[PDB]
């Protein structure tokens, strides 16, 4: 039972 | 409830060519229905799809460690997940059920639509052919196309325009990666 | 040239405050994350026996997505989404035979935002016994699709409707299906 991996979402340019 | 809605979508698409030989990671940001910015592993950095996305594509391109992690994702993420899911996705095989029936109960010598129903199969790659008395009939074929049922099965309806006369034998021949020999079903006029 | 595509698809929607996280393979859902129970829901049972998935990460991604939706809402000068009404179709999974169990499929396609009300009607009355539904599935044009399912016993005496409400339709849409001899 191998595990699926995710890519992390990243915050946008708030400025 | 009429108040306005605002939508944000983030999609990571791993595209696989010839097994895992070629891999392309496509990260896409979408505001409402408009793609604003994307990372294409073939380019190796973010690119603004619309001007709305320019602030992000600039900001994110200034982060060298983010760009590195994304560039390597074709290995740590895409190829990893392909391997995790291969046995039951890429290699899923379900054999189609095939039936042949006249769309209408019409007596002979009158136009009829002969239906070849191919249901419950996976993957979606499939070839359906019609034969009248052993001769392939390429004309007058009317198809719903490939139908994805949403439950990891497909179906398709392939219809043949006929004027059935007595004695004629029509056969629907289905080729699918789940079968080593083509499936054949007959309807006798 | 393509052979396969895996998509990690996420969305967040305001002011509904609705989020979704799912994995897609060649158009079919592998799994999604139930936001409330905070847990992986496998599209097929056996998937959960062959693979696993840590939901915590998906929830963290969803939080970042909410923050980004608010930033982008401000940045766009509060541009709302244009409603796109769904196309609805009703089919059977297999050819209909009286007395042989079968399943009606309501395809809800090509719509946005991803909010719909879907009810099954038999002879005009709502049916909820044995029904099911998928979560929202991504599309290349960034609209959504959805499936509703109704197991049933074919008969000449019953009619069926899939009733779909969506903000893009000024009137509830009924898609009809019946066994006609």
């Amino acid at each position: 039972k191998s595990a699926f991996y995710i890519l992390p979402s990243i915050i946008s340019n708030e400025k | 409830d009429t108040r306005p809605r605002f939508l944000w979508q983030l999609k990571f698409e791993c595209h696989f060519f010839n097994g895992t030989e070629r891999v392309r990671l496509l990260e896409r940001c979408i505001y409402n229905q408009e793609e604003s910015v994307r990372f294409d592993s073939d380019v190796g950095e973010y690119r603004a799809v619309t001007e709305l996305g320019r602030p992000d594509a600039e900001y994110w391109n200034s982060q060298k460690d983010l760009l590195e992690q994304r560039r390597a994702a074709v290995d740590t993420y895409c190829r990893h997940n392909y391997g995790v899911g291969e046995s039951f996705t890429v290699q899923r095989r379900v054999e189609p059920k095939v039936t042949v029936y006249p769309s209408k109960t019409q007596p002979l010598q009158h136009h009829n639509l002969l239906v070849c129903s191919v249901s419950g199969f996976y993957p979606g790659s499939i070839e359906v052919r019609w034969f009248r008395n052993g001769q392939e009939e390429k004309a007058g074929v009317v198809s719903t196309g490939l139908i994805q049922n949403g439950d990891w099965t497909f179906q398709t309806l392939v219809m043949l325009e006929t004027v059935p006369r007595s004695g004629e034998v029509y056969t629907c021949q289905v080729e699918h990666p789940s079968v080593t020999s083509p499936l054949t079903v007959e309807w006798r006029a | 040239k393509e052979e396969h595509v895996i998509i990690q698809a996420e969305f967040y929607l305001n002011p509904d405050q609705s989020g979704e996280f799912m994995f897609d393979f060649d158009g079919d859902e592998i799994f999604h994350v139930d936001m409330a129970k905070k847990e992986t829901v496998w599209r097929l049972e056996e998937f959960g026996r062959f693979a696993s998935f840590e939901a915590q990460g998906a929830l963290a991604n969803i939080a970042v997505d909410k923050a980004n939706l608010e930033i982008m809402t401000k940045r766009s000068n509060y541009t709302p989404i244009t409603n796109v009404p769904p196309e609805v179709t009703v089919l059977t999974n297999s050819p209909v035979e009286l007395r042989e169990p079968n399943v009606l499929i309501c395809f809800i396609d090509k719509f946005t935002p991803p909010v719909v009300n879907v009810t099954w009607l038999r002879n005009g009355k709502p049916v909820t016994t044995g029904v099911s539904e998928t979560v929202f599935l991504p599309r290349e044009d960034h609209l959504f699709r959805k499936f509703h399912y109704l197991p049933f016993l074919p008969s000449t005496e019953d009619v069926y409707d899939c009733r779909v409400e969506h903000w893009g339709l000024d009137e509830p849409l009924l898609k009809h299906w019946e066994f006609d001899a």
